[PDB]
């Protein structure tokens, strides 16, 4: 299972 | 998920520690914040925690993470008034939404240096017949109830004069009935012994 | 550093019409989310965005909806599908939906079946006891702001033509005056306490002020009393030897 | 940018007759845009598929395209690739006895 | 043995042809299992290995809404890495993520990755304590202060560490026929001629899995790795890996040379010899 956040560069 | 907070509500005397617990789940612990929620603000983050073990601090506010157990204490030193608020609780795992406890919510009632209790009937500006009934200069242990007519009665409020440094204590109740008089206004509270009733 | 903001801070619909929350930030944050709160109960998710053009439902997502066109902007709409509409909506946002969250203000929303139901306040201030002021040698003012729907009310106190904070205590909420019938109207009680000699100066002017957010243009009046728009209902009393 | 590398070979060891897969493997390559074909006699294949973009730990892509068929003595094979690495298509002659 | 688990993202910026494409894959050791694909139909995070389709609704609704996140993510990271690179809008560009976990034969966190590529080139990347971060260039300094700042880390070291880990276990126990098997690999050898005085001799080794895989040459017992020509790894499509390796002897010399084969699936090494 893949991450469940997410963040900008 | 399920965040469990408790107590549910508390009250302290200005000056007294408190504590109170967030239970969270036991696995896949990503993070944990305390906020602080007072009335008529929005929730306002005090702690995050994410090691086990560690503690944090802020003024006379600290906190302690348990991620074993699932188990994070929010500890109070030397309350003020102005602890008074709801303190939440929320719990981060491998997603974008965090579960939020029901909260915890505080009262520390103030000291009052010298109670002078009583019951003074107040009367209208402009239009005649008009009266309310204001009890007042109570200490923290008077509880005020509501009245088992349709009588009106505020709960207790609390009044800071900042420049005397001096704080009381109020409620009031008012009524258009014709046998609502301040003498019996207050009489489904249990009110001091000594409460001041001014003669006519 | 920016900020977090909703607006308006008070909203007043008819049942039946759709509305829209606005909530705007500039703290730079990817994931911004929506909850509403009834009266003794905690937040509830309705829905949340962790990034321009998504955005999944939380738990109560029921008769809202919501779009994510910009980075900055999260509106809600409450469409005439959601049963209880009436709630207090908060708007949040963080860096990246993990660790602690941004509030705005939050955004208080009635809606009422009648629109005759809309009442403002009537407002009476009542003089210190003189036997207050000579028991304590201090002088309480009440301050009543009755029979007034939706509870969307502003209390302020006015020494000499300039707000005051010192010696104010104001109800945290309104109480109704019909408890087992909703709609009802409500009432809101705040005092001012003064020095004895400071009432007693004929110079000094106390005003009791509230704001009431009520009706606006758009909504149609045919009633036989005056219309119930957003208005300020005062009282005032003047100090006495 | 970096420019494709190609091998052209059966999944199992091709006997005539006998059906079979016929691949086309492009790795090492950069950017991912890319344009293969398998071709029976110089015609290219019509029911060709191909796996899904993945890339190595030097970030660099590679793809496997596939289709059934069944070797003969006389049929040839080969794979056309082309890349913005290339200044026209490549061909690659499928060459069982390697 | 060791496993791993690995996701592998792709976005590609295609001017004046609509939004990024953005292709999505993952893979536990040398099995792929999951795609998405954001220019086909479906929408959804798609099975590619039958041992994955075990999983309920709920699994790929969950992995369906974080991969169309990560999606729009990175289409915005191609928006940002365009103005810190001060590069028109006129070229197409292409931002590449990997991570994911190892463990070893305990089944044991080993270690975590997190990494970023921007037009082939490494960009930023997680170091291997997970807690703080490698900046290509001066672009990825503006990214290493923001991430720094907000703790990313800290959230990343979570998932990498634990989620990841007992995805893995679970994806080893439900895949367990095809993800702990070794297939040894079938060895040959083939010869042709370069020239009248010097020939090839090929080393062939099929049908192997997992893809690691150790193919060197020896003369009089003395390694070649000079004259040695190695090619990829490719598979061969049914789940297994093909591989040979090639030296040029002169004519007539053959049996000084002999081909040396490593694979988890043999007991031990084998030695080929031209016949």
């Amino acid at each position: 299972g893949i991450l469940g956040f997410v963040f900008t560069l | 998920l399920n965040v469990e907070q408790s107590p549910q509500s508390l009250h302290v005397q200005e000056g007294d520690s408190t504590n109170f617990t967030c239970s969270f789940p036991s696995s896949n612990f990503y993070a944990l914040h305390w906020y602080r929620w007072e009335t008529a603000k929005s929730p306002e983050a005090l702690f995050v925690m994410t090691l086990n073990g560690d503690e944090k601090k802020k003024g006379r506010i600290s906190a302690t993470l348990n991620t074993k157990e699932g188990y994070s204490y929010l500890y109070i030193k030397g309350s003020q008034p102005e602890d008074s608020a709801t303190y939440l609780c929320a719990f981060d795992t491998n997603a974008g939404k965090s579960t939020f406890g029901d909260g915890t919510t505080l009262t520390v009632k103030p000291n009052i240096q010298n109670p002078d209790p009583a019951v003074y009937q107040l009367r209208d500006s402009a239009s005649s017949a008009k009266s309310v009934c204001l009890f007042t200069d109570f200490d923290s242990q008077t509880n005020v109830s509501q009245s088992k007519d349709d009588v009106y009665i505020t709960d207790k409020c609390v009044l800071d004069m900042r420049s005397m440094d001096f704080k009381s204590n109020s409620a009031v109740a008012w009524s258009n009935k014709s046998d609502f008089a301040c003498a019996n206004a207050f009489n489904n509270s249990i009110i001091p012994e000594d409460t001041f009733f001014p003669s006519p | 550093i920016g900020g977090i903001t909703q607006s308006p801070k008070y909203l007043f619909r008819k049942e039946g019409q759709n509305v829209t929350l606005s909530c705007e930030q500039n703290l730079n944050h990817d994931a911004m989310y929506w909850y509403r709160q009834d009266p003794g109960q905690g937040l509830r998710l309705i829905y949340y965005s962790q990034i321009v053009n998504d955005f999944q439902k939380g738990d109560i997502a029921a008769g809202y909806s919501v779009s994510r066109e910009k980075k900055e902007s999260f509106p809600l709409t409450v469409t005439s599908a959601q049963k209880n509409p009436t709630a207090f909506y908060l708007c949040a946002s963080s860096i990246f939906g993990q660790r602690e969250q941004y509030f705005g203000p939050g955004t208080r929303l009635t809606v009422t079946e009648d629109l005759k139901n809309v009442f403002p306040p009537e407002v009476a201030v009542f003089e210190p006891s003189e036997a207050e002021i000579s028991h304590t040698q201090k002088a309480t003012l009440v301050c009543l702001a009755t029979g007034f729907y939706p509870d969307h009310v502003e209390l302020s106190w006015w020494v000499n033509g300039k707000e005051v904070h010192s010696g104010v205590c104001t109800d945290p909420q309104p109480l109704k005056e019909q408890p087992a019938l909703n709609d009802s109207r409500y009432a809101l009680s705040s005092r001012l306490r003064v020095s004895a000699t400071f009432w007693q100066n004929p110079r000094n002017h106390f005003r009791c002020q509230v704001q009431f957010y009520g009706l606006s243009e758009n909504d149609e009046w045919t009633q036989d009393r005056a219309k119930p728009v957003t208005q300020i209902v005062s009282a005032e009393a003047w100090g006495r030897a | 940018q970096r420019t494709p590398k190609i091998q052209v070979y059966s999944r199992h060891p091709a006997e005539n007759g006998k059906s079979n897969f016929l691949n086309c493997y492009v790795s090492g390559f950069h950017p991912s845009d890319i344009e293969v074909d398998l071709l029976k006699n110089g015609e290219r294949i019509e029911k060709v598929e191909h796996s899904d973009l993945s890339f190595s730990k030097d970030w660099s892509f590679y793809l496997l395209y596939y289709t059934e068929f069944t070797p003969t003595e006389k049929d040839e094979y080969a794979c056309r690739v082309n890349h913005v690495t290339l200044s026209q298509p490549k061909i690659v002659k499928w060459d069982r006895d390697m | 043995g060791s496993h791993s688990m690995r996701y592998f993202f792709t976005s590609v910026s295609r001017p004046g042809r609509g939004e990024p494409r953005f292709i999505a894959v993952g893979y536990v050791d040398d099995t792929q299992f999951v795609r998405f694909d954001s220019d086909a139909a479906s929408q959804r995070m798609e099975p590619r290995a039958p041992w994955i389709e075990q999983e309920g609704p709920e699994y790929w609704d969950g992995e369906t809404r974080k991969v169309k996140a990560h999606s729009q993510t990175h289409r915005v990271d191609l928006g940002t890495l365009r103005g810190y690179y001060n590069q028109s809008e006129a070229g197409s560009h292409t931002v590449q993520r990997m991570y994911g976990c190892d463990v070893g034969s305990d089944w044991r966190f080993l270690r975590g990755y997190h990494q970023y590529a921007y037009d082939g080139k490494d960009y930023i990347a997680l170091k291997e304590d997970l807690r703080s971060w490698t900046a290509a260039d001066m672009a990825a300094q503006t990214t290493k202060h923001k991430w720094e700042a907000a703790h990313v880390a800290e959230q990343l070291r979570a998932y990498l560490e634990g989620t990841c880990v007992e995805w893995l276990r679970r994806y080893l126990e439900n895949g367990k026929e095809t993800l702990q098997r070794t297939d040894a690999p079938k060895t040959h050898m083939t010869h042709h001629a370069v020239s009248d005085h010097e020939a090839t001799l090929r080393c062939w080794a099929l049908s192997f899995y997992p893809a690691e895989i150790t193919l060197t040459w020896q003369r009089d017992g003395e390694d070649q790795t000079q004259d040695t020509e190695l090619v990829e790894t490719r598979p061969a499509g049914d789940g297994t890996f093909q591989k040979w390796a090639a030296v040029v002897v002169p004519s007539g010399q053959e049996q000084r040379y002999t081909c040396h084969v490593q694979h988890e699936g043999l007991p031990k090494p084998l030695t080929l010899r031209w016949e």
